[PDB]
C-alpha cells in the first residue's frame, strides 16, 4: 500500500520476485508504483477503476512497463448494470471537460441534466493542469470520508559489526573476498543416488535375511532337547483317558 | 555446527551487502 | 504373546539407523523371534517393556 | 579462552581461541651452546628456543624436534611448549584449555605421549587434538573436500568427508619448503652465488619467499627466459652485493610438480592429489574435485592455484567441475580452523577433562579425538 | 564498463585510471557530471558518444551544445523517444550535432 | 561482471540453498523416515521404515 515506505516497497517486491511461491501481490493504485521497475508476474487484475485520470494513466503506463519483457494478460473487473460500466465506457474525461468549460472553479460548477441522466439511468488528452481542480475535489471527498472515520541503517550495522568477535570479522572478510564462493553448498541431485541405494539396500537385506534363515535352520538341525525335569521323571504319573 | 556458523556469517554478509547496495542506489538517485 | 527375551535393534546403513526391531518371545511351548517394524520402539519405551516382561502384540 | 597451538615442522603458531590470527609465531627450534665449558661458567642458559636461538645461530647448534611432521625429540618439544606458554603467551597452562594440532597419520603412541605431557607436566585442565588438514578445511567454511597441505618439512594430501579424514586415501610426500630452499641454494651455486652458512641458507629462504613464483607453462617460461631477460630480478644481499636471478625464480618451485628435479621418483603434488582423489569412493570424488583447498606456507607461491587448476583439469575427466580454493591467509588456515573449533559452544563438551584422563588414562584421546 | 559516478576524490581516482591502455571500454556518466567534468572528457579520444533522452534534460542551453560539439569523438549517436519539434533552432542544432 | 551482476540477478540459487536446507538446529534428533522401495525377489513397490538417531547416547 502507500503507507509502506519506499524501502519496504522494494523489499516486498524483491521478496515476491524471489519467492516463486507467493501467488498474488495486491497493490494500491495510489501507491508510488514508479519505484518498482521489475515485476516477475504475467497477469494483472484491476479490481476497480480509478476516477482520477492521471492515476489511471500512471497505472496503464506501469502495466506497459512490465510488458516489455513478457506477454501480459490484463483483466478489468466491471460490475454489470452499474455506474462502473458507464465509467469504463467514457471515464471521467467527459465530466472534466464539461466542468472545465464552465470555469476553473469546480466547487461551484453545475452538470448538465443530459450527462447526469446518461451516467445514472441504469437499465485530446486532458493535461494535469486542466484536471487539477477535479483532483482536488476527489482529494476533498476522500478527506471528508477520512473525517467521517476520524540512526541510519548503516550506522546500525556499524554498531552490530563492532560487536562481532575477531574470528567473525575474519569470516566476514573471507566471505566478502570469496565472492565467487557463494555456492559453497554441495547441492547435488541426490535423488539418483537414493534411487540406486534403495535397491542396493533392499538386496543386501534380502541376502542378510536369507543368511539368517539359513543359520536358524542349522541351529534347528542340532538336537533340541537332552534333559527333562525331576518332577516329570518321578513326581508324576503319565496317564491317558 | 561449523556449517551452521558459516551459514550465519553468510547471512550477515548478505545483509551488509544489501544495505551497501541500497546506500549506493540512494546516492545514485540523490545526485540527479 | 510371550516373555520378552531380547529387544535388540537392528542397525543398518541408511540407503545410527535401525531397519527392524527384533523381539524374542518365550512361552512354555518355545521361543520365537519377530522382525517387527522399527516404529515399535516408541511403544516399547512407553510401555516400559524390559527383558523378562510378558507382553502381547496384536497383528493389525 | 582456550589456547590453540599449531605444531608446524618449521613454524609454531599459538594464540587464544576466538582471535583472527595467531598471537605468537616463532621457529620450532632448540639451540644449545657449541662449546659448553667456556660459556657455562658465565651463567649462560643451557638452551635457547625460537627467536632467541635463531638470533644466536652463529654460536648455537639448532635441532628440529619435529621431522616431516612427526615429533622425534619429546624433550625439545616439551621445551618448545614451555617456551610458548611462559614466554610467548605468558599464561599459566593450568588455567586454560589447550588445543593441539597433529600431522596426518600421527602414531597413537605420539598422541598418548602428548596427552600424558599435557596432563602431567603442564597440569592443563582440558585438551583436544585436531588434524591440521581438517582445521584447514574448517578455516575455509567447508566440510567435504581434499586439502593439499604443504608446510616446511612435508607435504600431505588429505581427502575429508563431512569433517572426517579418510586414512586409506591419505598420501605423504617428503618434499616441502626446506628441500626447495636447498635446491635454490644448489642452483644459485650453479649460477655462481655460493651460500654455505646457515645465515646464507636463511638468506636463500628469504630470496625464495620474496622472488619465486610458479609458472603456468614451464616450457614457455623457460623459452621466454632463454630468449629475453625480462624475468630476471635483482636481490640486494646484506653486504650490499646485488645478485641477478633469472630462471631460478620458477625452476625452484617447479620441483613441487616435478620431483625429478631433485632426483626423486615420487609423483608431483598434482599427481599425488589426483591419485588421492582416485582412491576415494566415486560418489564423493565429485565433491572432492569441487572442494580442493590449498594450505600451508609452501603453497604461497603466486600462480600455484592456476597451475594446480590447469593440471587437475588436464588429469580429471572433462565432465567433472574443478575448483581450486586458495585462501589469502592459508598459512594460518590451521590455526584459524583451531580457533573456530575451540570457539564453538558445542565444542566445550568435547574437551578431554583431567578427570576423564585420570579415569581412563591416555587412551581416552583415541575415543574422543578423530 | 566505467561508471563515472562519485565525489571529486573518487572522480579524480577514476581519472587516474584513464592513463592505462584498455582500462575501460564503455564509460557511463550523468549529464550534470558530464558538463561538470567537460575538461576531463576533452582530454580523452572517445570512439563513440551516446546521448540518451536528452530531450528530457531541463536546462540544455546553447552553451551546453557548444560543449557537446567541442568534444573530439569519432562517432556521435543521439537517442530520442519523441518526435522533434522541427523548430529552426532545433534543426540547426541537429545539423551541428 | 556476471558475479557482479549476480548481486542483483542471483535471486534463484541463493534463495533455494538458504530455504531448502538439508540440516536443522543442533541437539538430539530422532528421524522417522518412510519411503517407497521397489519389491525384489508402475512397478511392484512396498513401504519401508527407517528410524535414525543423532547420537549414541540417545
Amino acid at each position: 500500500d502507500e503507507n509502506a515506505s519506499s524501502e519496504q516497497r522494494q523489499e516486498l517486491m524483491r521478496s515476491f520476485n524471489r519467492d516463486r511461491r507467493i501467488f498474488c501481490a495486491i497493490l494500491s493504485t495510489h501507491s508510488r508504483t514508479t519505484g518498482i521497475n521489475l515485476v516477475e508476474a504475467d497477469t494483472v487484475v484491476f479490481y476497480d477503476n480509478d476516477l482520477n485520470p492521471v492515476m489511471d494513466a500512471k497505472a496503464q503506463e506501469w502495466c506497459d512497463r512490465i510488458g516489455r519483457c513478457k506477454d501480459i494478460h490484463i483483466y478489468r473487473l466491471v460490475s454489470g448494470n452499474s455506474i462502473e460500466e458507464k465509467l469504463l465506457k467514457n471515464g471521467t474525461k467527459d465530466l472534466i471537460r464539461e466542468v472545465a468549460a464552465q470555469g476553473n472553479d469546480y466547487s461551484m460548477a453545475f452538470l448538465t441534466q443530459r450527462t447526469i441522466q446518461e451516467l445514472f439511468e441504469v437499465y485530446e488528452t486532458i493535461a494535469p493542469k486542466i484536471a487539477r481542480p477535479f483532483i482536488e475535489a476527489l482529494k476533498s471527498i476522500e478527506y471528508l470520508e477520512e473525517d467521517a472515520q476520524k540512526p541510519s541503517q548503516l550506522e546500525e550495522l556499524a554498531d552490530f559489526m563492532e560487536q562481532l568477535t575477531p574470528i567473525e570479522k575474519y569470516a566476514l572478510n573471507y566471505l566478502e573476498l570469496f565472492h565467487t564462493s557463494i555456492e559453497q553448498e554441495k547441492e547435488r541431485n541426490s535423488e539418483d543416488a537414493v534411487m540406486t541405494a534403495v535397491r542396493a539396500w533392499e538386496f543386501w537385506n534380502l541376502k542378510t535375511l536369507q543368511e539368517r534363515e539359513a543359520r536358524l535352520r542349522l541351529e534347528q538341525e542340532e538336537a533340541e532337547l537332552l534333559t527333562y525335569t525331576r518332577e516329570d521323571a518321578y513326581s508324576m504319573e503319565y496317564v491317558y483317558e | 555446527e561449523i556449517e551452521c556458523f558459516w551459514s550465519n556469517i553468510e547471512q550477515v554478509v548478505e545483509i551488509k551487502l544489501r544495505v551497501e547496495l541500497e546506500e549506493k542506489r540512494k546516492k545514485a538517485l540523490n545526485l540527479q | 504373546e510371550g516373555e520378552v527375551t531380547e529387544l535388540t535393534p537392528c542397525e543398518t546403513e541408511n540407503p545410527k539407523t535401525i531397519s527392524h526391531v527384533i523381539i524374542g518371545l518365550k512361552t512354555a511351548k518355545g521361543t520365537k523371534q519377530l522382525k517387527l517394524d522399527p516404529s515399535i520402539f516408541e511403544s516399547l519405551q512407553k510401555e516400559r517393556v524390559e527383558a523378562g516382561d510378558v507382553i502381547y502384540i496384536e497383528a493389525n | 579462552a582456550a589456547l590453540v597451538v599449531d605444531n608446524g615442522s618449521g613454524m609454531c603458531k599459538a594464540g587464544f581461541a576466538g582471535d583472527d590470527a595467531p598471537r605468537a609465531v616463532f621457529p620450532s627450534i632448540v639451540g644449545r651452546p657449541r662449546h659448553q665449558g667456556v660459556m657455562v661458567g658465565m651463567g649462560q642458559k643451557d638452551s635457547y628456543v625460537g627467536d632467541e636461538a635463531q638470533s644466536k645461530r652463529g654460536i648455537l647448534t639448532l635441532k628440529y624436534p619435529i621431522e616431516h611432521g612427526i615429533v622425534t625429540n619429546w624433550d625439545d618439544m616439551e621445551k618448545i611448549w614451555h617456551h610458548t606458554f611462559y614466554n610467548e603467551l605468558r599464561v599459566a597452562p593450568e588455567e586454560h584449555p589447550v588445543l593441539l594440532t597433529e600431522a596426518p597419520l600421527n602414531p597413537k603412541a605420539n598422541r598418548e605421549k602428548m596427552t600424558q605431557i599435557m596432563f602431567e607436566t603442564f597440569n592443563t585442565p582440558a585438551m583436544y587434538v585436531a588434524i591440521q588438514a581438517v582445521l584447514s578445511l574448517y578455516a575455509s567454511g567447508r566440510t567435504t573436500g581434499i586439502v593439499m597441505d604443504s608446510g616446511d618439512g612435508v607435504t600431505h594430501t588429505v581427502p575429508i568427508y563431512e569433517g572426517y579424514a579418510l586414512p586409506h586415501a591419505i598420501l605423504r610426500l617428503d618434499l616441502a619448503g626446506r628441500d626447495l630452499t636447498d635446491y635454490l641454494m644448489k642452483i644459485l651455486t650453479e649460477r655462481g652465488y655460493s651460500f654455505t652458512t646457515t645465515a646464507e641458507r636463511e638468506i636463500v629462504r628469504d630470496i625464495k619467499e620474496k622472488l619465486c613464483y610458479v609458472a603456468l607453462d614451464f616450457e614457455q617460461e623457460m623459452a621466454t627466459a632463454a630468449s629475453s631477460s625480462s624475468l630476471e630480478k635483482s636481490y640486494e644481499l646484506p653486504d650490499g652485493q646485488v645478485i641477478t636471478i633469472g630462471n631460478e625464480r620458477f625452476r625452484c618451485p617447479e620441483a613441487l610438480f616435478q620431483p625429478s628435479f631433485l632426483g626423486m621418483e615420487s609423483c608431483g603434488i598434482h599427481e599425488t592429489t589426483f591419485n588421492s582423489i582416485m582412491k576415494c569412493d566415486v560418489d564423493i570424488r565429485k565433491d572432492l574435485y569441487a572442494n580442493t583447498v590449498l594450505s600451508g606456507g609452501t603453497t604461497m607461491y603466486p600462480g600455484i592455484a592456476d597451475r594446480m587448476q590447469k593440471e587437475i583439469t588436464a588429469l580429471a575427466p572433462s565432465t567433472m567441475k574443478i575448483k581450486i580454493i586458495a585462501p589469502p591467509e592459508r598459512k594460518y588456515s590451521v590455526w584459524i580452523g583451531g580457533s573456530i573449533l575451540a570457539s564453538l559452544s558445542t565444542f566445550q563438551q568435547m574437551w578431554i577433562s583431567k578427570q576423564e584422563y585420570d579415569e581412563s588414562g591416555p587412551s581416552i584421546v583415541h575415543r574422543k579425538c578423530f | 564498463i566505467l561508471s563515472y559516478i562519485g565525489s571529486h576524490r573518487e572522480l579524480k581516482a577514476k581519472r587516474q585510471e584513464w592513463a592505462e591502455p584498455n582500462s575501460f571500454h564503455v564509460c557511463i556518466t550523468s549529464y550534470t557530471q558530464f558538463f561538470r567534468g567537460l575538461t576531463a572528457f576533452t582530454r580523452v579520444r572517445w570512439k563513440c558518444l551516446v546521448i540518451d533522452e536528452m530531450q528530457r534534460v531541463k536546462g540544455m542551453t546553447e552553451r551546453h551544445w557548444e560543449a557537446v560539439f567541442t568534444l573530439q569523438s569519432q562517432q556521435r549517436l543521439l537517442l530520442i523517444d519523441s518526435p522533434l519539434h522541427n523548430t529552426f533552432l532545433e534543426l540547426w542544432t541537429m545539423v551541428h550535432f | 561482471n556476471l558475479r557482479s551482476l549476480e548481486t542483483y540477478e542471483r535471486l534463484e540459487a541463493d534463495k533455494k540453498k538458504q530455504v531448502h536446507k538439508k540440516r536443522k538446529c543442533p541437539g538430539p534428533i530422532i528421524t522417522y523416515h518412510s519411503v517407497t522401495v521397489p519389491l525384489v525377489g508402475p512397478p511392484a513397490r512396498c513401504s519401508r521404515t527407517f528410524i535414525t538417531f543423532s547420537d549414541d547416547a540417545t
